[PDB]
């Protein structure tokens, strides 16, 4: 499943929306990759820092206190579980 | 259920020759989650690439993969020892998680004939009422070989069965074994017993055979 | 420094029931999504099965559905594999594997062996392989023993060179067999003696066959 995100975002708020193409109970992480290293900014599950809502098959992401900000979404269950990671979204806080 | 198929089966190189494997998915996922993974002889898979192209952590430069859509491979630009070795390619965007069949990394090397050997059973054996007749083709390059058994001119199937060496680390060469096992009374039933190989570095097909009862 | 060490492999009688432990440590075991991978002798890999973060969601593959459970404790930080009705083709080598957060199989660990076989302690019977250029080959069939392994060497070390020691093989009688061959210069059979040293420690056979150019 791909999952696209703005690839450029201007914020020491940050909103972006991350959608995703589902074929219940959907995971969505927000990782932070800095140099080779990845951290967990925020994660949530919702069943059809961060606030996070979900208007059909996307989702609006909004961060606040404020790099490349990786979208992932998951499909838990029913199975099978998919996976889906954004290509990123950078986030220009001046 | 998505299916990877990896091409070739063997690679044969040499130490500072570029290596490129193949891995081709069954259908496109709208992105990339496949990754490539090392295994090393009597040692666990190790994540080399991830997302087609990111390298993880701790890999050498000269790993990195390409592709995109159902089209995947792996290139090692400069092959050092220790990357010969099997290579997988695997799908992590859905359940079942599926991997390709694998592609072996050998050291190539000149071809070599194998030498053969063909034994007759024991005495010992025989009391026991079996006869095992063994048929050894040693030290030879590249790992393809045909062996086929024959008992007084009668070809035989099923009733053997084959081993093989690990790559030789001084000379780089293969052996293998083949055992045709027959009943006591099979065995005492026929006279000439043939070990016929085929091999790259046979001309033509060399035969080894004995006759019961001949030393 | 993460780390998985898989345990409680060994031999299982067919239809019995096993269960394998994968003790993690070195990360926030809770986060992740961990697997069971398994590989046959002289095969390639084979998912298992899967368990989400919090244990709640389990993926088999049909191979294992309705046989395979697995489980986790995330207070322990261990994984589980639950084996019923177990059969020949389950024999493989078990590993427990960590789902990075992007996706791959990040960490693995060094995998537990089970043997699904209804085979009972056997030692091994060893006949000679008896010896046409200037190269002649001799050597030791070591026969029907269970279970793995044998060790073998030529005269108790002394002989290492141009020695080959075939992996063993299952027979069809649920009993391994494996030949060591040597080849040595054929003038050499009339000086030298040649003694294959077979050891079966699980049935503590012992065997030095000597073996005698025919």
């Amino acid at each position: 499943m791909h999952v696209a995100q703005p690839a450029v975002v201007l914020a020491g708020i940050a909103s972006f929306v991350c959608e995703y193409a589902s074929p219940t109970e959907v995971r969505v992480t927000v990782l932070r990759q800095a140099d080779s290293q990845v951290t967990e900014v925020c994660a949530a599950t919702y069943m059809m820092i961060c606030t996070g809502t979900s208007s059909g098959n996307q989702v609006n992401l909004t961060i606040q206190g404020l790099g490349l900000y990786i979208c992932k979404v998951e499909l838990m269950y029913p199975p099978p579980y998919y996976l889906g990671i954004g290509n990123g979204t950078q986030i220009y806080v001046i | 259920e998505i299916v990877l198929t990896q091409s070739p089966g063997t690679l044969s190189l040499s130490p500072g020759e570029r290596a490129t494997l193949s891995c081709r998915q069954s259908q496109s996922v709208g992105w990339s989650p496949l990754a490539w993974y090392q295994q090393k002889p009597g040692q666990a898979p190790r994540l080399l690439i991830y997302g087609a192209f990111s390298r993880a952590t701790g890999i050498p430069d000269r790993f990195s993969g390409s592709g995109s859509g159902t089209d995947f491979t792996l290139t090692i630009s400069r092959l050092e020892p220790e990357d010969f070795a099997v290579y997988y390619c695997q799908q992590y965007g859905q359940s079942p998680w599926t991997f390709g069949q694998g592609t072996k990394v050998e050291i190539k090397r000149t071809v070599a004939a194998p030498s053969v050997f063909i034994f007759p059973p024991s005495d010992e054996q025989l009391k026991s009422g079996t006869a095992s007749v063994v048929c050894l083709l040693n030290n030879f390059y590249p790992r393809e070989a045909k062996v086929q058994w024959k008992v007084d001119n009668a070809l035989q199937s099923g009733n053997s069965q084959e081993s093989v060496t690990e790559q030789d680390s001084k000379d780089s060469t293969y052996s293998l074994s083949s055992t045709l096992t027959l009943s006591k009374a099979d065995y005492e039933k026929h006279k000439v017993y043939a070990c016929e190989v085929t091999h790259q570095g046979l001309s033509s097909p060399v035969t080894k055979s004995f006759n019961r009862g001949e030393c | 420094q993460v780390q998985l060490v898989e345990s409680g492999g060994g031999v299982v009688q067919p239809g019995r029931s096993l269960r394998l432990s994968c003790a993690a440590s070195g990360f926030t075991f809770s986060k992740y999504v961990m697997h069971w991978v398994r590989q046959a002798p002289g095969k390639g890999l084979e998912w298992v099965t899967g368990i989400s973060y919090d244990g709640r969601h389990k993926y088999y593959a049909d191979s294992v559905k309705g046989r395979f459970t697995i489980s986790r404790d995330n207070s322990k930080n261990t994984l589980y594999l639950q084996m019923n009705s177990l059969r020949a083709e389950d024999t493989a080598i078990y590993y427990c594997a960590r789902t990075g957060w992007l996706g791959p199989f990040d960490y693995w660990g060094q995998g537990t062996l089970v043997t699904v076989s209804s085979a009972s302690t056997k030692g091994p019977s060893v006949f000679p392989l008896a010896p046409s250029g200037g190269t002649a080959a001799l050597g030791c069939l070591v026969k029907d023993y269970f279970p793995e392994p044998v060790t073998v060497s030529w005269n108790s070390g002394a002989l290492t060179s141009g020695v080959h020691t075939f992996p063993a093989v299952l027979q069809s009688s649920g009993l391994y067999s494996l030949s060591s061959v040597v080849t040595v210069p054929s003038s050499s059979l009339g000086t030298q003696t040649y003694i294959c040293n077979v050891n079966h420690k699980p049935s503590n056979t012992k065997v030095d066959k000597r073996v005698e150019p025919k």
